[PDB]
This record gives C-alpha cells, structure tokens and sequence, in this order.
C-alpha cells in the first residue's frame, strides 16, 4: 500500500487501448 | 498440484525457442504473484535469464529515434515483470544484483520520449527498481548509489506521467530513508540541491494540478531530509511557500499520515 498501485498492471491497462487500435487490420 | 508445475516448466522451456517465447512470456507474467517459487525456477538456467535479457536487447534499436510500438512495449514489459519477480525473491535477489541485471534497464530510464509505449516502458522499468528497493537491503542501496540511479529518477520526477513520477519519488524516498542514502545526498550542496530543486518544482505543479499520492511521497522525502542538520538549515531558506501555507490544507484534511509528516517537517524546521 506504500505505492498504492502496481506499475506493471497500470502499464497493461494503459497499453491495452493502444494495442487494440495501433495496427490497421 | 503437478498440473500447474508442468504448465510452468513447459512455458519456461518455451522461452528458449523464439517461436514460442512471446506466448510463454505472457503466460508466465500472469503467474508472477500466484506461484511463490517462480523466481528460483526462472533463475535455475542461464538460458532462461539469457532469453529474458535478449527481449530487452531487442528493443534497444527502438530508442534512436523513438519508434517503439505498444505491442513491442507490452511484450518487453512481460519480460521485465519476470525479472522483477527474480529481483524481489529472498533466494534470488543477491544473485540478480551480483549479475548487475538492473543495468540492462538503465537505457530505458534515459529515454525522454513522451509517447505511451515509452512512458509505460519507463513505468515498468521503474517498477523493477521499486520492487528491489522495497526488499530494504544495504546491498541494493550500495548498488543504486554507485550506478547513478538518483539523476535518472530526478529527470522522471520532473517530466514523467503522474504514475512514473510516483515510482521515481518512491525510489528516491527509500534511498533517503537509508542512513548511507541520506548521507550521500547531503554530502555536497550540489547533490542536495538537485533533489531540493526538483521536489520544489513538483510542489508548484501539485498546487496547480493536485495528486495526493504524489504529494505523500514528496513530503516524506522533505521530512527525511530534515533529519540531516545541514539539509535542515538549507530547507529553512528554500522550502516552498505552498508547504507553509493553507495550499494543500483542503486535500490533507482526508490524508492524516501526510498532514502529520508535514506538521513534523515544520516542527523540525522551527528547531
Ligand atoms: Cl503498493
Ligand atoms: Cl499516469
Ligand atoms: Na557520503
């Protein structure tokens, strides 16, 4: 609870949006 | 219980072949907390560590000029999560540090690109160092001091996203909390000033755009600096006005721990 968040979990959340749209199908 | 073990062994083997490595990284990253013995299992073979290090090496060409994709960032972050797992285990931490593994992450901390793939890559890289400082070990502090992590953190504290700023401040705080760490930063005016100037710029930004989480770590750093007599006399002159004002009084009415730390800071500064 010192940090209050998980840096790796937050990275996965933040990049999920970009991964779904960055490559033109 | 062997069905979980056999699946872990299979994925560890799959890291050797580059054709199966990507899926193996994803599956193993999901078990980084669920399986307590995961770190010595990974550390057992030089081949597993070489394969994880190869994933880091593969994205060094994506630095100059910045060309990292979210897909590239995400895959390398899965490998950084497995290394973080090795950095925080009591059986593997010393060996991880003796192998100088954090040095492979330093090129990612040096990047300045503000695109999400780079910012989230710095967040996860900071997270590995974060897990490592949390162990509360003298060997960790000595490593970070000699490898010049402080300037890397200060740059991120000044210009990174809110989350990256928090991890970087948290790393600095943990170094400051150690007696060797506080003495190192307060040894020269130059080192103290680098820290104090950045902390000051952060207070001014937090007064414009609040973040209680970031403020909690910023105040703790200042409070630890007050324990050194030379830093205390320097803070009597340079401490931001916003910390002596009613600026954060509204936000700190819900954060008792931080409000207490700020009170102890003003008390230490009033002699
Ligand atoms: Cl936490
Ligand atoms: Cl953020
Ligand atoms: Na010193």
């Amino acid at each position: 609870d010192d940090l209050g968040f998980d840096p790796f979990v937050e990275t996965q959340k933040g990049l999920a949006e970009l991964m779904e749209n960055e490559v033109v199908q | 219980h062997m069905l979980e073990r056999e699946k872990i062994y299979q994925w560890i083997n799959e890291l050797s072949s580059p054709e199966t490595r990507e899926n193996a990284l994803l599956e193993l990253s999901k078990k980084r907390e669920s399986v307590p013995d995961l770190a010595p299992m990974l550390w057992h073979s030089f081949g597993t560590i070489a394969a994880l290090l190869q994933e880091i090496v593969n994205i060094y060409p994506s630095i100059n000029p910045p060309t990292l994709t979210a897909h590239q960032s995400n895959r390398v972050c899965n490998a950084l999560a497995l290394l973080q797992c090795v950095a925080s285990h009591p059986e593997t931490r010393s060996a991880f540090l003796a192998a100088h593994i954090p040095l492979f992450l330093y090129p990612f901390l040096h990047t300045v690109s503000k695109t999400r793939p780079f910012e989230y890559l710095r967040l996860t890289s900071l997270g590995v160092i974060g897990a490592l400082v949390k162990t509360d070990e003298q060997e960790v502090i000595n490593f970070l001091l000699t490898t010049e992590i402080i300037p890397l953190c200060l740059r991120i504290m000044e210009s990174g996203s809110e989350l990256s700023k928090t991890v970087a401040t948290f790393i600095l705080q943990k170094i400051l909390l150690d007696d060797t760490g506080l003495a190192y930063i307060c040894q020269t005016y130059e080192r103290f000033s680098h820290v104090a100037m950045i902390l000051g710029k952060m207070v001014l930004q937090l007064s414009k755009e609040p973040s209680a989480r970031l403020l909690k770590h910023v105040v703790r750093c200042y409070l630890r600096l007050s324990d050194n007599p030379r830093a205390r006399e320097a803070l009597r002159q340079c401490l931001p006005d916003q910390l002596k004002d009613t600026t954060f009084a509204q936000v700190l009415k819900d954060d008792t721990t931080t409000k207490r730390w700020l009170a102890q800071l003003v008390k230490n500064l009033q002699e």
